């Protein structure tokens, strides 16, 4: 196969090869130096004069006299099959579990394709996360993208790890046959430290969560382009298991801030003039091409569900990273520093949280039929309980009536009991049972978002 | 048609050489796959082509060929009940041809070439034809689709196809010129389709919903924004106008949407009912639909393709309702292109064409006498959609610097269960002044005053819950407990419109006049009652509050008698309270 030796220029991550009209734009290439060491790159531009290759690793060692480029493949593709479960790969999807390299039933363009809008399907079934604040209030529904908004310091890894261990499909609540219903987790970690990798592995093994997962682990010290590829690898394997194998897949992407931080970098190093608050102008589109690879489709039993996870730079929900993710994804879960001191975990406060696809995933045949209303009440009664806290806050305590005293103690214990569950795996029923014993603190006529009868069932 | 090759490829940008005599903005076909693109630059013997789709895999040296024409839309029978992407490709046919995912370089046709249409000719040989005139007719669902002479074309008719069943490809009419006219013509989307004459906002756009009809109304062909924030019922309110508006056709362009937001439209719409016919509303709607990850260029054409399509249906002499949602997302798309065209970012994260263009689009709205002589309109209802909840968006400014009304939705009102969740203090109408003649003429000599009296009680209700807010309701003079309690009555019995209700789902100006007049009648009989030593609480016990209450639920036909009797009952029930 051809070697291209006409290298005219190397600077930063770029190398230029003359007489390479036969390299396709976007082609993955191999690059060998005098020492014999081999290195990846990608054709990012091509003309009659030369091709610009963007090198994957450092550029140290390359020269213009003993360096040759060659085609590895015209489009970045991925060796994929359904035997990737229990496995554990890296950025580029080569094995890291000390197990054997695997045999693929197809090689897929890791860039994927947009789903045809007309071929989609309103997401309808719920996914039990085991966290009450998620499950009852902000339900993750199959086909959704619902990210966790966290903070440097805050324990997203733990939540990530937890939903990964706990999550499950509830066929017995939908009558559904369990056969066309295998449930898998595609974990994609971007720019993690060895300390956190150690953790996620430990966590996936500890209770065998590993056997039904495919890990795409990427470290902080890896060549940055591997970070850009990780979410693509993951979603490739996920679209595959989902839309050809009827898997319900849950994709967790931590940490998107590291992703976006890598996206720009690959642009500070490709010349590009930065957009708002200094990330790439097309960051909205790029993220779109990631998050949008989720959903459910007519004529298919399977699904792809995303939980991206992102530490906001200074708890600034208006930062490009969370702001853009916000315009693309379907709500979010937010990690309150406020709940972190009071010793609460998982620090998820329901009022800034929202799951926009929820109302179509709960209810008769999907969960329990009080669900929707109970969730709204639970909201209502916390919003109503929080706004009293503000009324009797900084200046003088005890400026309160009888009733509003009782919407008050419904906020204290809604934290201690509902929000603060530690590492309990709570089924939707147990979540609705606690919800109901939290509600019944209020008198009957105050549960206004609930049909009169439901009350009498679960209230007494 | 010019025949060059690829000299360079860098992302979606391609340089073709040897394309001699290629022209600015002509559509190109790029690479062996024939990917569609636009010439954005001519430099010597090269043309910079902006490729609408992913170029990855193309090699220097492949063919590049000019289509010789700028971006255009196909205007003919075949669009209604259709679902196109932002550059007029039928997504249904694509699915069928390629499956669940969208494959690049797929070549389908806006208008089905196989389907047979029932031509009824309306011109004979020797007839003179000018652009815009009706050649003949073809049924499309309920509508009598008119076959139009392209604007720009004219001459004498030589031959005509006899009534029969033809496809859109067939020369139904042929001129002495030799010019063949078909059931469709193409037309460039960035160029306003011509009209004979652009008309004044002296007519109502009848939406069906009282608060916008009575309070913040739009003229026929006017424009209007809505801020569709979550929590408020954007869909529902939007869907209702499509169902109940004095519009013959509804074009809904929406692109740059969340896949499931958008999908919520291709699944919901096919289930709405046309109140005029009893069958689907889809049969008189074109939807252009587009998503986050579908190509930049389509997300930006979207509202233009949609406005041209809208203009075409205008041109046949119908009222056309176009709602684009989301308009901020469109703007996002215009930002990306600007950046891709490597343009230096302007102040406040948008290119400085943003307004201009929001206007090259928005100003194509208008009610007109068409080239065919008929009258028609395009009334636009854009949505401004920033989850940031920031009216500061240069997008919202420019829009609002331009539309003739704003219908401010509010998730706050929704939470209270007030529907449709539009805010009377935030919203407004610019058309109001010049619709009063029509009003006095078509509703009642004393329309404006009555609606003025209502918005007047509203302000006052609004500025009383404010001095109840800081001094308690005890400090309220008698006339206050009343003002608040009718402000109440108007909220619950006049601003609230049940959208899923078989009657209240719609209300016309006449019924809206009645429900108004009753409130103010009741009001001024209470006004003279408290002044006379009658208990406001006894006033508030009167069983004719319920004749008011349950009025919006009464058949439109049964209302005139309901009004006449209830108006008579306000007298007797108040005269009884000596």
């Amino acid at each position: 196969k051809k070697e291209y030796t006409g290298i005219t220029y190397i600077s930063g991550p770029l190398l230029f090869v003359e007489n390479a009209k036969d390299l396709a734009y976007g082609a993955i290439v191999d690059i060998k130096d005098g020492t014999g060491r081999v290195r990846g790159g990608q054709v990012i531009e091509v003309s009659e004069e030369y091709a610009v290759i963007q090198v994957f690793e450092e550029t140290t060692g390359l020269d213009l006299a003993t360096t040759s480029v060659s085609l590895v493949e015209d489009v970045a593709r991925l060796g994929v099959s359904k035997e990737m479960l229990g496995r554990r790969f890296n950025g580029i999807g080569k094995p890291i579990d000390g197990l054997p390299p695997i045999t693929p039933e197809k090689r897929l363009p890791i860039t994927g394709l947009p789903l045809n809008p007309v071929a989609r399907r309103k997401p309808e079934q719920f996914i039990q996360t085991g966290i009450s604040t998620i499950d009852v209030m902000n339900t993750l529904v199959r086909g959704q993208k619902l990210p966790i908004f966290s903070g440097s310091g805050l324990p997203a890894n733990e939540i990530a790890a937890q939903i990964a261990r706990q999550a499950t499909v509830r066929p017995d609540l939908s009558g559904e046959g369990e056969k066309e219903e295998p449930f898998a987790v595609v974990f994609a970690a971007m720019g993690i430290t060895q300390r956190e990798l150690s953790y996620f592995i430990q966590e996936f093994e500890r209770t065998g969560a590993l056997s039904r997962s495919v890990l795409f682990l990427n470290k902080a010290d890896d060549p940055t382009i591997e970070r850009i590829l990780t979410p693509r690898m993951a979603l490739t394997v996920a679209e595959y298991l989902a839309f050809e194998h009827d898997y319900h897949v849950l994709v967790i992407l931590t940490d998107m801030t590291n992703y976006s931080e890598a996206l720009r970098e690959i642009g500070a190093a490709r010349e590009e003039i930065p957009g708002r608050r200094g990330y790439p102008g097309y960051m909205y589109t790029d993220l779109a091409t990631i998050y949008e690879r989720a959903g459910v489709v007519e004529g298919k039993k399977g699904s792809v569900t995303q939980i991206p996870i992102l530490s906001m730079p200074d708890d600034d929900r208006t930062h490009p990273i969370p702001d853009l993710t916000g315009y693309i994804t379907e709500g979010q879960i937010q990690l309150s520093r406020e709940l972190h001191r009071k010793g609460i975990y998982p620090p998820i406060d329901p009022l800034p949280s929202l799951s926009r696809l929820m109302n179509n995933g709960v209810g008769k045949g999907k969960t329990r039929e009080d669900h929707k209303q109970v969730s709204d009440q639970l909201y209502s009664a916390y919003a109503n309980g929080v706004d009293i806290r503000k009324l009797v806050a900084i200046i003088g305590e005890d400026a309160l009536t009888e009733n509003d005293r009782r919407y008050l103690q419904f906020a204290d214990a809604f934290e201690r009991f509902f929000i603060n569950q530690g590492q309990q795996n709570r089924s939707i029923e147990e979540s609705l049972q606690i919800a109901w014993a939290l509600l019944s603190m209020l008198p009957q006529g105050e549960l206004k978002r609930i049909s009169k009868d439901h009350i009498g069932k679960y209230y007494g | 048609m010019i025949q060059g090759v690829i000299q360079k490829i860098a992302g979606p940008a391609v340089i073709a050489k040897g394309m001699l005599g290629a022209r600015m903005y002509d559509i190109s076909k790029v690479g062996e796959e024939g990917l569609v693109g636009e010439i954005i630059r001519l430099d010597g013997d090269t043309a910079f082509v902006q490729v609408y789709e992913d170029t990855s895999g193309l090699k220097v040296g492949e063919p590049v060929v000019s289509t010789g024409l700028p971006l255009a839309v196909e205007l003919g029978p075949g669009m209604l009940n259709g679902i196109y992407d932002g550059i007029q490709r039928p997504l249904e046919r694509i699915r069928e041809k390629t499956g669940i995912y969208i494959t690049r370089g797929v070549v389908v046709h806006a208008l089905d070439r196989e389907k047979k249409w029932a031509w009824t000719p309306m011109v004979k040989p020797g007839d003179e034809v000018r652009g815009g005139m009706v050649l003949g007719t073809v049924p499309e669902f309920g509508f009598t689709h008119k076959i139009l002479v392209p604007p720009d074309v004219r001459g004498r008719v030589k031959e005509v196809k006899p009534a029969g069943e033809y496809t859109v490809e067939e020369p139904v009419v042929v001129l002495e010129d030799g010019t063949e006219l078909k059931m469709y013509h193409t037309w460039p989307v960035r160029r306003a389709r011509p009209v004979q004459r652009k008309l004044d906002p002296n007519t109502p756009f009848l939406t069906g919903m009282r608060i916008l009809d009575v309070l913040f109304p739009v003229a026929m062909g006017g424009t209007a924004a809505i801020p569709g924030p979550f929590g408020s019922g954007k869909s529902v309110t939007q869907q209702s106008l499509a169902k109940w508006s004095n519009a013959d056709v509804v074009v809904y362009v929406g692109s740059g949407e969340r896949g499931n937001e958008m999908t919520d439209v291709l699944v919901e719409f096919p289930e709405l009912t046309d109140p005029k016919t009893g069958g689907p509303l889809m049969h008189r709607t074109v939807l252009i639909a587009n998503t986050s990850n579908m190509p930049v260029a389509a997300r930006e054409a979207s509202i233009y393709v949609g406005v041209t399509i809208a203009e075409y249906f205008r041109d046949q002499g119908f009222s056309v309702a176009l709602m684009a949602d989301s308009t901020s997302r469109w703007a996002e798309a215009l930002r990306e292109i600007s950046s891709r065209l490597e343009e230096m970012p302007a102040e406040e994260g948008y290119p400085p064409y943003l307004a201009a263009r929001l206007a090259a689009f928005y100003e194509r709205a208008g009610k007109v006498i068409t080239l065919g002589g008929e009258e028609g309109a395009v009334t636009i209802v854009g949505a401004v959609s920033p989850p940031g909840g920031d009216m500061s968006e240069p997008v919202t400014q420019s829009t609002l610097r331009i539309v003739g009304a704003f219908w401010r939705l509010d998730a706050s009102l929704a939470f209270r269960r007030h529907f449709p969740a539009i805010n009377w203090n935030g919203s407004y109408s610019l058309f109001t002044s010049a619709l009063d003649p029509w009003y006095r003429e078509n509703v009642a000599e004393d329309y404006p005053e009555l609606r003025d009296a209502i918005s007047e009680l509203l302000q006052r209700e609004a500025g009383l819950q404010e001095i109840v807010q800081l001094v308690g309701p005890d400090a309220l003079q008698d006339a206050e407990r009343l003002v608040i309690e009718v402000g109440r009555i108007i909220r619950e019995d006049f601003l609230q419109q049940n959208a899923y209700h078989e009657v209240d789902a719609y209300s016309s100006m006449k019924k809206a006049y009645g429900i108004m007049k009753m409130i103010l009648a009741f009001y001024k009989e209470a006004e003279a009652a408290i002044k006379r030593g009658v208990s406001i609480d006894e006033i508030l016990q009167l069983p004719v509050l319920e004749r008011i209450g349950r009025a919006r639920y009464v058949s439109e036909e049964e209302f005139p008698a309901y009004f006449e009797e209830a108006m008579k009952e306000i007298q007797g029930a108040f005269k009884a309270l000596a």
